[PDB]
């Protein structure tokens, strides 16, 4: 089996970008506003990233 | 096509409860969360709260907290609001509406017809007619004055005329003593004045009724 040949990557790397984030300021408020009148809406984050 | 369909227009005494309904069309409820938004009349709209079926919440500003009551009924695909506590200043136009993406978050994309509801002092009352007078002498207007409103903007046609001829939509406003009232004009060129008969029909208050007034200076 070839598998040592394979790389190394980091599974939830993206997933933890969007966690570190969703830490700075007014981010987590923003989600809030938005999630107001809907269970469900598309947020732009402060890094310009939209993220359901 | 997502659409939503309102109940009719309502007029209700005050410190009672009105309670106006949204049928949603081409949609599920859980699909399509309603928000409830009014405006009085000549004034701009106003934010009053929303309903999320899917996850069985609703929420009112704080203006309404304790008066308004946000209710949803899934078997028929309806969501009704109901106010309460009425004044003066609850008469207005309510509106049901929603939106198809999420990325509008709360820009309202499809809407109800509206519902007008009437924050009223009295019941079904009737109205009172009175002429003109020749005043000084081109051409020639007169009117047929009309006072003491109150079942709603109305309309009635007998001995009434075609296309043209004028316009009459004039615009009964209200009065301190809570009764409104409009006005009308009819103008012709001056020498008709002398040979043409001036009958003009008036509104009636309730809906099936009727007022007719002949001017003779």
């Amino acid at each position: 089996f070839l598998g040592f040949l394979l790389g190394v990557g980091s599974a939830i790397a993206s997933g933890v970008a969007v966690c570190k984030v969703l830490h700075l300021e007014g981010e987590v408020n923003k989600i809030k506003s938005a999630l107001l009148s809907t269970n469900k809406a598309v947020v732009s984050l402060s890094n310009g990233v939209s993220v359901l | 096509q997502v659409q939503l369909v309102e109940s009719g227009a309502e007029a209700k005494k005050p410190g009672s409860s009105v309670k106006v309904s949204c049928k949603i069309s081409g949609g599920t409820l859980n699909d399509y969360p309603i928000r409830w938004v009014r405006q009085a009349p000549g004034q701009g709209l106003e934010w009053m709260g929303g309903i999320i079926p899917i996850l069985g919440t609703s929420y009112e500003t704080q203006k309404f907290q304790g008066r308004l009551t946000l209710t949803a009924d899934e078997l028929t695909s309806t969501v009704y609001m109901e106010l309460r506590y009425l004044t003066s200043e609850d008469a207005a136009v309510y509106f049901c509406a929603t939106m198809t993406s999420p990325v509008f978050i709360d820009a309202l994309d499809v809407w109800g017809q509206g519902t007008r509801v009437t924050v009223s002092s009295a019941s079904t009352k009737g109205p009172s007619v009175f002429p003109l007078a020749p005043s000084s002498k081109g051409t020639a207007a007169l009117g047929c004055l009309v006072k003491d409103y109150f079942p709603e903007p109305v309309t009635v046609s007998w001995n009434s005329g075609a296309l043209t001829s004028g316009v009459h939509t004039f615009p009964a406003v209200l009065q301190s003593s809570g009764l409104y009232s409009l006005s009308s004009v009819v103008t012709v060129p001056s020498s008709s004045l002398g040979t043409q008969t001036y009958i003009c029909n008036v509104n009636h208050k309730p809906s099936n009724t009727k007022v007719d007034k002949r001017v003779e200076p």
